[PDB]
RNA sequence: GGCAUAGUUC
DNA sequence: CAACGGGCGGAACTATGCC
DNA sequence: CCGTTGTT
């Protein structure tokens, strides 16, 4: 994982596996995985910072990008059966947080949960108060609109 | 066990005493309903090395409108019926006197004895009935509806009514459990008679075929 | 299961056979003894001796209990309630044992 | 801890669920008459649902109180990864 | 009989006319002894229930005992059965080199890798059975491209 | 209870808790130390074994006895096989079954086989599970007329199994022979006959459709009973049962086979 | 006919599907002709009685004379005649309606 | 129970009768190697089967991210007080709901079930 | 496509296509299902 | 002119 | 018991490739 | 999935 986050000999493509139970450990290089960016959770706390954050909103003139932010093995891209080894958070600053201990061990957090809806689901407004069936038919009807 | 086996040969005694009450026979109240003590203190309450012994069973019985025409219920002892056995059946009666004759099977026929007893049917009228298909009288289930058979006159007089042609009823297999029940020949028809929900009651008919 | 529960029982019956030693010879029964029916064949297998061997169990039990009439009774109501050698086995040593557990 | 009794006829399992789909029933129906008799003499959904136009009870209670619990298969939601639900839950959770 | 075996393992291999026994495969590769052929499925040997699961497939290796002989009876079943037996014994070969488990490799002396992949199979196929682990499912998505 | 457990089909590995095969030739010195006293009480045959241990929570659940187990082995095996068995008294209930080409362990293996998979110590066959739950609806209820003339709803238990054998449940003793009924057409037919099964084909129909609170005519559903049960047999509504009518080839054409029809005519 | 009625229809339910609808014809009659129910009124229950008697001869579903028919026609109008007599009752019709 | 391997042509032994010392051989079907065990049962069958995972569970599983943790239930051995918790985790396990429990002090792997 | 050709004939009965009889009356009464009505027999269940 | 495939509406 | 064959919604509207 | 026809 070292490794892979520096972007030295592993690219940031590859995925690896350990399945604690079986004793298994299963590194795929293969074409075709599928696979979405999340942040890294160190101890509790994000390992993005607001020097990040500046150096992102000063983005022109700047020659400072996503790759950058890669490189710095802040993000990382986690594909469908690596996820089944993380613990993910929906937000930072709400679930590393001291509360009742449900969980001190997040190894990830999500980026925004609203980043799991396609192009044409993300354009219906407050879509999280509508129901499943006509956030369906207005993901059909928005490809015969004219304009 | 033994009480077991008196109370199936006493299950099946009492079926087929209400199977010869519906077909017309002349079969006494107290023949009817015997108690289960009743028939222990008559015939054996030890079946196994006992009285009754499938045999000194058998009924003979005259029809109401003849005592010359009468019927047979034998109890064959063997778990497999066999052709020397319907041999012998069909000797006791032709010595006797007897046109027709019920068969209570332990388990089952052979092909052999089926076809020959299918072979004789102008001489003789053998039916088997297999000792699970009398615990139980099928008739007095409530989804059976009351059978009556029709005499030629009431069917030619239906048939004359409604100006039909036997090809036109409604059929009923001459293998059907309640046919076998009342012993029916193709050719001849049966009445129902049920309740109905939109009508108070409703009489069909049904031609054996 | 027909086809193949026919083959196993004609299997089990030539296995049977080939698993006699060969000449069935059918010894006869065994004379007498108090005991009631002690010419009886009617358990296969069973004996007069073993009705003798069963009597020594009923009278010590009744002896320590506290007779060989009741011990006759008790007997035969066991051998008409039996069919099967072992099951008289299994009657006799039953009543025994837990008459055993009311005698302590 | 052990300590629950299997009903007769039914698993362990089953009878966990059972009771556990009971009692979050029973707070959907109540919350859902508690919407219903907080209404109001001129409401509009209690206009189309007292005349039978259109619309449902349990609807006003989807709107005001409790959308309630999702089924799949007549079960619920069922463990899609490895012993957990989705990625943000710890393994064997068998909470709301 | 069936009654006293109850399971039996079994292999599909492609281009072969029907089943193969696992242990006639496994002597194919050229592993004779069952202790040999034990250490490449059963891991560790402290698993009574696993030796017991795989008994009754170590009891059709009764009859076979060697490498020419499985090869033969494994390239009796080909597309085209021959008429010789040289030629058959070298198709059964070419297949066990050519179309099973390409991915392990192609190469002569890949036959100490494929039993060992085989071996696994046969494991996961054991460990599936005696209720250790999960059944795949084929709609998670970690197992498409 | 006891209806629900004659009822139900139970063969041996219901029961059966452990089961091992041994080599013990002596009858006196015996491997399993357990078993001395009465092994040696109740002592040609073969020196091997076979030993099985029933469990006690399933044992004493379906009400049955070590000698009931016994008998019905010596019905299902004959005096072949010997059997020697412990009592309820002990702890551990012991069966030890020994016999009285063709080697041992092998056959030992397949009785032990045969015996847990085909025994069939209770039950009816077929019959693989039966519930027992009071009534809650008024058609499953039996009502009564009382002698003031009223209605009167009971509350009486009924049964509800899975797999269906109606003849041998009818016959069985304390069971009703009048409103036992099944839901397999089927059955119903090869058991009451035709008017029966059409009986029962209007109830199944009605109960499905009226599941939903949904209302159709009586006269609609009398049609449909009619019309499948009208010749004497079941006809499906199907090829088979449309082409089964002595009707014109024109009408059967048009259904489900058209030139294979037009051809045979 | 109670009787027949009880054994036509177990488990006690009066719910049932016919064609005239006699109480609200009873209603509407009531209506049309201005009847005070306060005061005693002039019909003979011997005339009801007749009355019911000549109507149920004038629905005919079956029709003829010989025994098949006319068992036809009983059998076919037994639960509306049944329900015909229960309503038009002599007592019903001088207390109730 | 286990399976036991001649020491000649290393092939599983079969259990052979001995009809003349009413003695138990082990013997293979590739040599005319023989033997004396010691188990002295051919075969043996439990249909319960109700095996305690706490010989399966591995020690390992305390470095899972996504299991639950608890600090009320301090080590039988080493006293540490955090310990994983899981359920049977396993197939053919009936319906039992009961938790097992894995120390998660290095090298400790303690596994319990209260 | 198995009810298409069943008819009411005028002799009152319900035939399909060959004459054969389906039902002596229609729906066991002779009735049209569009004109009848809910009622209640009000003599079945009162006490005696 | 016809065959096939794809998308969409109810 | 095994192998083989027929059966599987209703309408409607665009487009594109090919013989 | 389940009605025919063959093989045994
Ligand atoms: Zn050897
Ligand atoms: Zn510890």
């Amino acid at each position: 994982r070292k490794l892979r986050r520096q972007m030295d000999i592993i690219v940031s493509e590859v995925s690896m596996i350990r399945d604690i139970r079986e004793r298994e450990i299963r590194i795929y290089t293969d074409a075709g995985r599928i696979c979405r960016p999340l942040l890294i959770v160190e101890k509790q706390k994000l390992l993005l910072k607001k020097r990040h954050i500046d150096q992102l909103k000063e983005r022109e003139y700047n020659n400072y990008s996503w790759q950058d932010l890669v490189a710095s093995g802040v993000v990382e891209y986690i594909d469908t059966l690596e996820e089944e080894t993380v613990m993910l958070a929906m937000t930072p600053d709400d679930l590393q947080e001291k509360e009742v201990a449900y969980c001190s061990t997040y190894t990830h957090c999500e980026i925004h949960p609203s980043m799991i809806l396609g192009v044409c689901a993300s354009i219906i407004p407050f879509p999280d108060h509508n129901q499943s069936p006509r956030n369906t038919y207005q993901s059909a009807m928005g490809k015969q609109a004219m304009g | 066990d033994d009480e077991e086996e008196t109370y199936r040969l006493w299950k099946i005694r009492k079926t087929i005493m209400q199977l010869c009450h519906d077909r017309g026979y002349l079969v006494t109240q107290d023949g009817l309903d015997q108690t289960l003590e009743e028939f222990k203190a008559q015939f054996g309450g030890k079946p196994s090395e006992g009285r009754p012994r499938r045999t000194d069973l058998t009924v003979l019985v005259a029809h109401n409108d003849d005592p010359t025409d009468q019927m047979f219920v034998f109890f064959p002892e063997e778990p497999k019926v066999g052709i020397k056995t319907i041999k012998v059946y069909c000797q006791r009666m032709q010595e006797e006197n007897i046109t027709r004759a019920l068969i209570v099977v332990q388990q089952g026929m052979t092909p052999s004895a089926k076809q020959s007893l299918v072979d004789m049917a102008p001489k003789y009228i053998l039916e088997q009935f297999l000792q699970q298909e009398l615990l139980i009288n099928i008739t007095e289930h409530e989804l059976v509806p009351e059978h009556v058979v029709m005499t030629k006159e009431e069917v030619t007089e239906l048939l004359a009514r409604y100006k039909l042609r036997e090809n036109q009823l409604p059929r009923i297999q001459a293998g059907d459990p309640v046919a076998r029940y009342f012993g029916i020949k193709r050719g001849q028809v049966v009445k129902i008679i049920r309740p109905s929900e939109t009508a108070g009651r409703y009489i069909t008919y049904r031609l054996v075929q | 299961d027909e086809a193949h529960k026919e083959e196993w029982n004609l299997f089990y019956q030539k296995q049977m056979q080939l698993r006699k030693g060969k000449d069935p010879k059918i010894e006869e029964f065994v004379p007498p003894c108090p005991l009631k029916e002690a010419s009886s064949r009617r358990i296969p297998r069973l004996t007069v001796k073993a009705r003798e061997h069963c009597l020594r169990l009923l009278e010590e039990a009744l002896s320590s209990n506290r007779l060989r009439a009741k011990a006759v009774e008790l007997e035969h109501e066991t051998f008409r309630n039996a069919k099967v050698a072992n099951l008289y086995k299994a009657s006799v040593l039953k009543k025994v044992a837990d008459i055993h557990r009311a005698s302590k | 801890n052990n300590e629950l009794e299997p009903t007769p006829g039914n698993t362990l399992r089953q009878t966990f669920e059972n009771q556990v789909n009971r009692i979050l029933n029973d707070a959907r129906d109540k919350t859902g008459s508690s919407a219903q008799k907080s209404l109001s003499e001129y409401n509009n959904f209690k206009s189309m649902v007292v005349s039978g136009a259109k619309g449902s009870k349990i609807n006003i209670s989807q709107v005001i109180a409790v959308v309630g619990q999702q089924n799949v298969e007549g079960k619920r939601i069922p463990f899609g990864f490895k012993h957990r639900t989705l990625p943000h839950f710890i393994k064997d959770d068998y909470g709301p | 009989k069936k009654s006293a075996i109850g399971q039996r393992i079994v292999a599909t291999l492609p281009y072969i006319k029907q089943e193969v026994p696992i242990i006639i495969v496994f002597r194919a590769l050229g592993f004779v002894s069952d202790r040999d052929i034990l250490e490449h499925i059963i891991y560790d040997f402290e698993d009574p229930e696993m030796m017991e699961m795989v008994k009754p497939s170590l009891d059709e290796a009764f009859v076979i005992q060697e490498q020419n002989v499985a090869l033969n009876f494994i390239g009796s079943r080909g597309a085209k059965p021959g008429v010789t037996k040289e030629k058959r014994i070298k198709y059964a070969k070419e297949v066990l080199q050519k179309e099973m488990l390409p991915h392990v490799g192609v190469s002569d002396f890949c036959e100490t890798k494929k039993a060992y992949f085989l071996g696994y199979m046969v494991h996961r196929l054991l460990l599936a059975a005696l209720g250790r682990r999960e059944l795949d499912d084929r709609d998670h998505y970690g197992n498409k491209r | 209870k006891d209806i629900l457990c004659r009822l139900e089909h139970t063969t041996l590995r219901k029961v059966t808790a452990n089961t091992a095969i041994y080599y013990d030739p002596n009858p006196q010195s015996t491997v399993v130390a357990e078993d001395q006293e009465w092994v040696n009480v109740y002592y040609r045959i073969s020196p091997w074994l076979l030993r099985v241990e029933l469990d006690r929570k399933h044992m004493t659940d379906r009400k049955l006895t070590m000698e009931q187990i016994a008998e019905k082995i010596n019905a299902g095996f004959g005096d072949d096989l010997n059997c020697i068995f412990n009592d309820d008294n002990a702890e551990k209930l012991v069966l030890r079954i020994r016999i009285m080409k063709m080697d041992d362990d092998v056959f030992l293996r397949c009785i032990e086989s045969n015996m847990l998979t085909d025994m069939t110590l209770q039950g009816i066959e077929q019959i693989s599970k039966v519930y027992m739950h009071l009534p809650q609806t008024d058609n499953k209820k039996k009502i009564i007329i009382t002698e003031d003339g009223e209605f009167k709803a009971l509350q009486e238990w009924i049964l509800e199994t899975d797999g269906v054998s109606l003849m041998r449940v009818l016959s069985e003793k304390d069971v009703d022979p009048v409103r036992t009924t099944s839901n397999d057409i089927v059955e119903i037919f090869t058991v009451l006959g035709i008017e029966a099964v059409r009986k029962a084909l209007e109830r199944e129909l009605y109960h499905v459709i009226s599941f939903d609170g949904s209302y159709v005519n009586y006269r609609h559903l009398a049609l449909l009973c009619d019309t499948m049960t009208c010749r004497g047999h079941l006809m499906a509504i199907t090829r088979h049962g449309v082409n089964r009518q002595d009707t014109g080839p024109l009408m059967k054409c048009s259904f489900e086979e058209t030139v294979d029809v037009l051809m045979e005519a | 006919d109670r009787e027949v009625l009880r054994v036509i229809f177990p488990t006690g339910d009066s719910k049932v599907v016919l064609p005239c609808n006699l109480l609200r014809m009873i209603w509407n009659a009531q209506k049309i002709f201005h009847i005070n129910p306060r005061l005693p009124s002039d019909l003979h229950p011997i005339k009801v009685v007749e009355g019911v008697k000549e109507l149920s001869k004038k629905l005919v579903i079956v029709n003829g004379d010989d025994p098949l028919s006319r068992q036809a026609q009983e059998n076919a109008t037994l639960l509306f005649n049944i329900h015909l007599r229960s309503t038009l009752c002599s007592r019903r019709m001088a207390e109730e309606f | 129970v286990g399976i036991r391997f001649c020491q000649e042509c290393n092939n599983m032994l079969y259990p052979k009768e001995d009809k003349e010392n009413r003695i138990l051989l082990y013997a293979c079907r590739n040599c005319d190697y023989q033997q004396e065990a010691d188990n002295s049962c051919i075969y043996v069958n439990k249909i319960t089967h109700e095996v305690d995972e706490l010989t399966q569970i591995i020690a390992d599983v305390s470095q899972d991210p996504t299991l639950p943790r608890t600090e009320d239930h301090p080590c039988q051995k080493c006293g540490h007080k955090e310990a994983v918790f899981f359920q049977s985790h396993s197939a053919r396990a009936e319906d039992a709901m009961r938790l097992y429990y894995v120390c998660t002090a290095p090298h400790c792997g303690h596994r319990w079930t209260e | 496509k198995s009810m298409e050709s069943v008819m009411v004939k005028y002799d009152a009965t319900v035939r399909n296509s060959i004459n054969q009889v389906v039902q002596l009356r229609y729906g066991e009464d002779g009735l049209a299902g569009e004109s009848v009505e809910f009622q209640n027999l009000a003599t079945l269940k009162p006490s005696n």
